[PDB]
RNA sequence: GAUAGAAAUUUUUAUCCUGACGCUAUAGAGAUAGUACCGUAAGGGAAAGAUGAAAGAAUAAAAUAAAAGUAAAAAAAAGCAAAGAUUACCCCUUCUACCUUUUGCAUAAUGGUUUAACCAGAAAAAAUCUAACAAAGAGAACUUUAGCUAGAUACCCCGAAACCAG
């Protein structure tokens, strides 16, 4: 797979934006995709389940769960049920939450 | 329906399907109603746009249709001019 | 355990070996080749590609001969590349009528025959198929001489070319 | 040094044992083919005649005496005839049960480094004395670039060895890493490993496969 | 980092003494023993089931049955000689440019996008190529040199608002197997064939001028550029003061598949070399 | 122990004895001899010219297009007729 | 029930012999050597059961096509059985249907 | 209707590396053998071995003495033969054998003298779980508006009168 060419202007006509110079200092990193997007997801489960997935995570991912937590707190006025995969560092949200996961992480730079 | 075949061992299809039945791709059958083609002197204007009209299939319906279409009808298909091509998806469906 | 050959080849590898391994280049050569015969009772179609009349789209279609039975009684005669058809019928043209086995047989007719080559007189028991290729073969010799052997399939009618074509060569 | 482009957020270095069940198993069950056919009620040389008559007779009905109800029967399902489990664990988790596999024999102490791979002598004893002066454990598995680049002192020294094995890179695998309690890389097929494995990552699908000429792969 | 590495020291060796699959992922079998499974096990109480000799999928039970009570009407009827077109939007066409896949440098193609694999196309599934939709009209920003097979006239002005090129091009179903698979045509050692004429319900897309058809007039051609842009509201580009003009012309003949390449033309990649014909009637062949 | 020697895919040609019963009839084939030429050319050593068309193939693809595929201004006309009929 | 009543010679195997010392070791042919050949043609078997799997019916049938016309007189007649069993079994037979 | 079902067009690299997550005398071929035996004939067709280095060590020695069946050792009021127990085997008290089929069986509805060895659930279209990669997936051919690939979850045995061909 080609890298992506450095354009004069972001982000992107395309809406893509590629991550920070630096890395953050929070404990934890989530890993770009191959094709270099962010590994947010929808999973649908006997038709009616609804979850969103955030995958190729790295560090603390209790940490993230937290996070999540707290970002998607004022927006439902109740925690939002998750789960943790420690060994295959998955992050698992009840509900379509991916294009809001993928603007904060957008802002996060992941 | 001959679930494994003799010649290539793979599970066949059955015509009667596909010769009056149309499958789009929410899992939605298409099919006619039943006698649009008999006795129209007789019947009334309402019912012969009630017998004129498409109709869905339901559940127990859809699932037997599925169990015997094979695995090549149930494709993604983009024709050119169809008319189906705007009822094949679903949307606001909140279940 | 398998056979290492296959059972069909073991005709073709019996040529190799022994006896028929010293048998003349021409002979097997003359004998390897099984060329199609002479459309007799089926009438084939010319084209390879025809059109669909219910569907109207091109599609490939291809010449099946249909098999036809020659009785031991045949190589005494010429019958032209004739015999009896073996097969299954409908009653009243109906699909759906009984199905009915149905044989189809030759007329025969005894007639003499003149052959310059020989300058003799052979009473054969002929078809009228074998006198209107004899008519359209402009002979009763060159109809022997000009008719292969798949066309012919007569003993007699490949003993007969033997005979005067060894009478031509000598 | 590295030869390939490190990610920023981690520093070179100087776990999936699920991954690793499901490679140490396909690797086990994809070459068997089970050579077990029993002969059923239709297989077996005779019993094709009723042995009494139905009604009248006292004793139980039976038809053929081939049944699997008899003695000398038939087997009613039994293994029937050679019996293949070939089935293909997918490319990328082959590469990341590898990947794992590497790691896991790095981070338990198990993985040494020997750079270039020669031996003063053809002795095993030799060998046997270093493992057990360094602390090898029991078995060590060595590996090499290519087959005919081996030095002979060292095949010599390996080819009457038991627990010492010696495999040319390309026959290097998780079966072979779980089996044997010590592997030896030497450099360069450490960087022969690192570039055929980090490759994964950034590729395509194969749209033909990859002996067919790609333009930047061979 | 991953700091399960770290408590992997103090754990003892992993061989294959001890592996354990993930747990849920085998669902364990069941079989027909003991009180819980037995004297019945799963098949029923006498009747035809247990016996296993219940009728077919659609029998109702001497009923006249549901999928053959219902007349027939057609609506797959010619689905197999029906022409499809995979679509493409200009939103994903943007993505794919913005991401590198392919490039606007270039002359881009249905080739070089089964390349950065934008689309996948099936040719015994019946496709003919490659339709342009509209839905990333508004977003699309690229200057391309854009060869598909179906065109919509949204997507057209959207592309010569940013001054690029649309023409829509015919494939048989041999040639466009031939377009998406270069390379196992290319081991196949075979020379290339002809580019066939569209049938005649297939005559006047490519024929009139509004479709941007390449067997269209080119004379037909400004006026409709022109027509698009008095349509829409955009000014319209002087493509022949642009830099790359000559990579914009850049067209194919209707008997051509590929880019410099010619029928005819035998492609030996393992000496990296073209071979040409010279015989009079192969050549009449091959340029009639 | 020592390993065995690693199974390797030669990149030789490959050619079966024609005069074999034993070996398959689709290795025999024209189209094998494109592919081993297409594969290696050089080291098959097969004549170039016999990748394409004979005269009597070359005629008869001569006629197959030329039955089967009609001229544009055949076409056309075609078309023209059908819509004055329409009209 | 009459179980045996002298204890059986132990089978002293070893777990380093060649075989069990070699056991899978191209089995990554594809990944570590640029990918070459496949892991098929290491599958050492039947002309029919190379690089393949199904279930018996389908088995009988890829030997009936394959191997075939190379098989015995009485193991012909009893595969053309065997396959006529099976297809009458699994297709007018079950309980899902 | 049940069902039957191509082709045009495509892919397939040579040799060695072969033995067994097949059985151990009711299993594996029927086989010690198409032999005894039953049949006029076509045909059907078995069961059967166990000491040791030496039996040119049979006043011969060494390891189980464990199935049903008997003997050592016949029985003492009363009861689906057992249980609660008890100083005590019974005597006291309490419980209508087991499967199958049934609305309902102690039923006088079926089956079994007992012991040993055999004898009967088998398929992954759609779905659930787990994993890889994810707008793409799969070691070619396909599926794709969160999907592709891989794995695990599934569907018995015996029994006719009969029909056709030789
Ligand atoms: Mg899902
Ligand atoms: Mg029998
Ligand atoms: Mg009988
Ligand atoms: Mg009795
Ligand atoms: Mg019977
Ligand atoms: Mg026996
Ligand atoms: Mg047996
Ligand atoms: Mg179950
Ligand atoms: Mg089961
Ligand atoms: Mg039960
Ligand atoms: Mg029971
Ligand atoms: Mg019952
Ligand atoms: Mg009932
Ligand atoms: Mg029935
Ligand atoms: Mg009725
Ligand atoms: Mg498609
Ligand atoms: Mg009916
Ligand atoms: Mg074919
Ligand atoms: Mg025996
Ligand atoms: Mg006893
Ligand atoms: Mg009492
Ligand atoms: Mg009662
Ligand atoms: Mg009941
Ligand atoms: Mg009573
Ligand atoms: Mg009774
Ligand atoms: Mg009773
Ligand atoms: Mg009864
Ligand atoms: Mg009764
Ligand atoms: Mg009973
Ligand atoms: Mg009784
Ligand atoms: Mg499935
Ligand atoms: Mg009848
Ligand atoms: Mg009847």
């Amino acid at each position: 797979i080609p890298r992506p060419p450095k354009h004069e202007h972001y982000p992107t006509p395309s809406g893509w934006q590629p991550p920070r110079d630096p890395a953050p200092s929070l404990p934890y990193f989530v890993r770009r995709s191959r094709m270099h997007n962010i590994p947010v997801y929808r999973d649908i489960t006997h038709g009616n389940r609804q979850m969103t997935v955030i995958r190729k995570v790295e560090g603390d991912i209790w940490a993230l769960q937290k996070d999540v937590e707290d970002f998607l707190s004022p927006l439902l006025g109740k925690t939002p049920v998750t789960q943790v995969n420690e060994v295959t560092g998955t992050l698992r949200v009840k509900g379509y939450f991916d294009q809001q996961l993928k603007a904060w992480l957008l802002e996060k730079g992941f | 329906v001959t679930y494994f075949s003799s010649r290539k061992g793979k599970r066949k299809t059955v015509k009667a399907v596909i010769y009056r039945f149309l499958r789009l791709h929410s899992g939605l059958w298409l099919r006619r109603k039943a006698g649009y083609k008999k006795k129209l002197w007789k019947k009334t204007a309402a019912r012969k746009r009630r017998l004129r009209e498409f109709v869905f299939c339901n559940k127990t319906q859809s699932k037997l249709l599925d169990k015997m279409t094979t695995s090549f009808w149930k494709r993604r298909n983009w024709y050119a001019d169809d008319p189906y091509q705007k009822y094949q998806d679903r949307t606001n469906l909140k279940v | 355990p398998l056979h290492k050959v296959p059972v069909g080849l073991w005709k073709q590898l019996r040529l190799w070996e022994g006896i028929y391994s010293r048998l003349p280049r021409h002979y097997l050569r003359s004998l390897e080749e099984a060329r199609t015969p002479t459309p007799v009772h089926y009438r084939p179609h010319g084209a390879k590609f025809k059109i669909n009349p219910k569907n109207w789209q091109r599609e490939r279609v291809e010449d099946v001969p249909i098999p036809v039975h020659y009785p031991p009684e045949s190589q005494l005669g010429l019958w032209g590349g004739e015999g009896w058809v073996l097969g299954h019928r409908y009653v009243n043209n109906d699909k759906l009528s009984k199905r009915v086995r149905k044989v189809w047989k030759p007329q025969l007719f005894q007639r003499e025959l003149y052959s310059e080559i020989l300058d003799k007189r052979f009473t054969v028991t002929v078809t009228m198929r074998t006198l209107d290729l004899i008519d359209q073969a402009c002979g009763f010799d060159f109809y022997i001489l000009k008719t292969p052997k798949e066309d012919l399939c007569s003993k007699f009618g490949m003993d007969l070319k033997r005979g005067m074509l060894l009478r031509l060569a000598r | 040094k590295c030869e390939l482009p490190v990610p920023a957020h981690r520093r070179p270095v100087q776990p999936r044992l699920d991954i690793l069940h499901q490679v140490a198993i396909w690797q086990k069950n994809f070459k068997r083919i089970s050579y077990a056919k029993t002969k059923t009620r239709a297989e077996v040389r005779g019993g094709g005649r009723k042995p009494w008559v139905q009604k009248g007779s006292g004793r139980a009905r039976h038809g053929s005496i081939r049944s699997p109800i008899w003695r000398g029967g038939g087997v009613a399902h039994g293994p029937r005839g050679p019996t293949s489990y070939y089935y293909m664990l997918p490319m990328k988790v082959r590469v990341q049960g590898l990947k794992v596999a590497l790691t896991v024999k790095l981070a338990q102490d198990d993985l040494h480094i020997v750079d270039s791979l020669e031996l003063p002598t053809a002795d095993p004893q030799y060998l046997i004395e270093l493992a057990r002066y360094r602390r090898w454990g029991d078995s060590v598995l060595l590996v090499d670039l290519e087959h005919e680049d081996m030095p002979q002192n060292v095949v010599a020294a390996t080819s009457g060895l038991k627990t010492f094995n010696l495999v040319p890179a390309v026959g290097l695998n998780v079966h072979s890493m779980l089996k044997h309690q010590t592997l030896v890389l030497t450099l360069p097929t450490v960087a022969f490993l690192e570039e055929k494995l980090l490759w994964h990552n950034s590729r395509y699908t194969p749209l033909y496969p990859f002996r067919l000429p790609y333009c930047d792969f061979p | 980092g991953p700091r399960a590495l770290d408590l992997l020291r103090a754990l003892p060796r992993v061989s294959l003494a001890n592996l354990k699959p993930n747990p849920g992922s085998r669902k364990p079998e069941r079989r027909p023993r003991g009180r819980r499974r037995g004297r019945k096990c799963g098949r029923g109480h006498k009747g035809e089931r247990q016996r296993g000799t219940r009728p077919r999928l659609g029998f109702e039970g001497g009923q006249t049955p549901f999928y053959l009570r219902i007349p027939k009407y057609g609506f797959n009827e010619g689905h197999s000689f029906r022409h499809q077109y995979q679509p493409l939007s200009l939103n994903r066409l943007q993505y794919l440019i913005d991401l590198g896949r392919v490039d606007p440098t270039q002359p881009i193609d249905l080739t070089q996008l089964v390349n950065g694999r934008g689309v996948t196309i099936q040719p015994s599934k019946r496709d003919y190529g490659v339709q342009l939709v509209e839905e990333g009209a508004d977003t699309f920003k690229a200057k391309v040199n854009i060869e598909v097979q179906m065109a919509s006239e949204l997507a057209i002005a959207a592309i010569e608002k940013n001054g690029g090129v649309v023409t829509t091009a015919f494939y048989d179903p041999r040639s466009l197997e031939i377009l998406c698979k270069p390379v196992p045509f290319f081991l196949r050692g075979q020379p290339i064939p002809k580019r066939m004429l569209p049938p005649e319900a297939l005559v006047p897309y490519y024929t009139d001028a509004k479709n941007r058809g390449y067997l269209a007039d080119p004379a037909r051609f400004p006026e409709a550029r022109l027509e698009l842009a008095r349509k829409y509201g955009y000014v319209l580009p002087d493509i022949t003061k642009d830099e790359l003009f000559k990579m914009l012309s850049t067209r194919k003949d209707p008997r051509q598949i590929f880019f410099g390449l010619a029928p005819g033309w035998v492609v030996n990649m393992a000496d990296k070399k073209i071979l040409k014909p010279t015989d009079e009637n192969l050549l009449k062949y091959y340029s009639s | 122990y020592r390993a065995r020697p690693p199974p390797r895919r030669s990149q030789e040609p490959r050619w079966p004895d024609p005069d074999d019963p034993l070996t398959p009839r689709w290795q025999l084939s024209p189209r094998y001899a494109a592919k081993q030429f297409a594969r290696h050319g050089a080291a098959s050593g097969v004549a170039a010219g016999s990748l394409w068309p004979s005269q009597e193939q070359l005629r008869e693809l001569e006629a197959e297009e030329r039955e089967w595929y009609p001229s544009l201004a055949a076409m056309q006309e075609s078309l023209r007729v059908q819509q004055l009929a329409e009209e | 029930f009459h179980v045996r009543v002298t204890l059986p010679p132990r089978k002293v195997v070893d777990r380093w012999n060649e075989k069990r010392a070699m056991f899978g070791v191209y089995d990554n042919i594809g990944i570590l050597g640029n990918f070459e050949k496949h892991p098929k043609e290491l599958i050492k078997g039947p002309i029919w059961l190379r690089g393949w799997k199904g279930n018996e019916l389908q088995r009988c049938i890829r030997k009936k096509r394959m191997v075939g016309n190379r098989m015995f007189i009485d193991d012909l007649h009893n595969l053309n059985k065997r396959i006529s069993y099976l297809y009458k079994h699994f297709n007018r037979h079950g309980k899902y249907r």
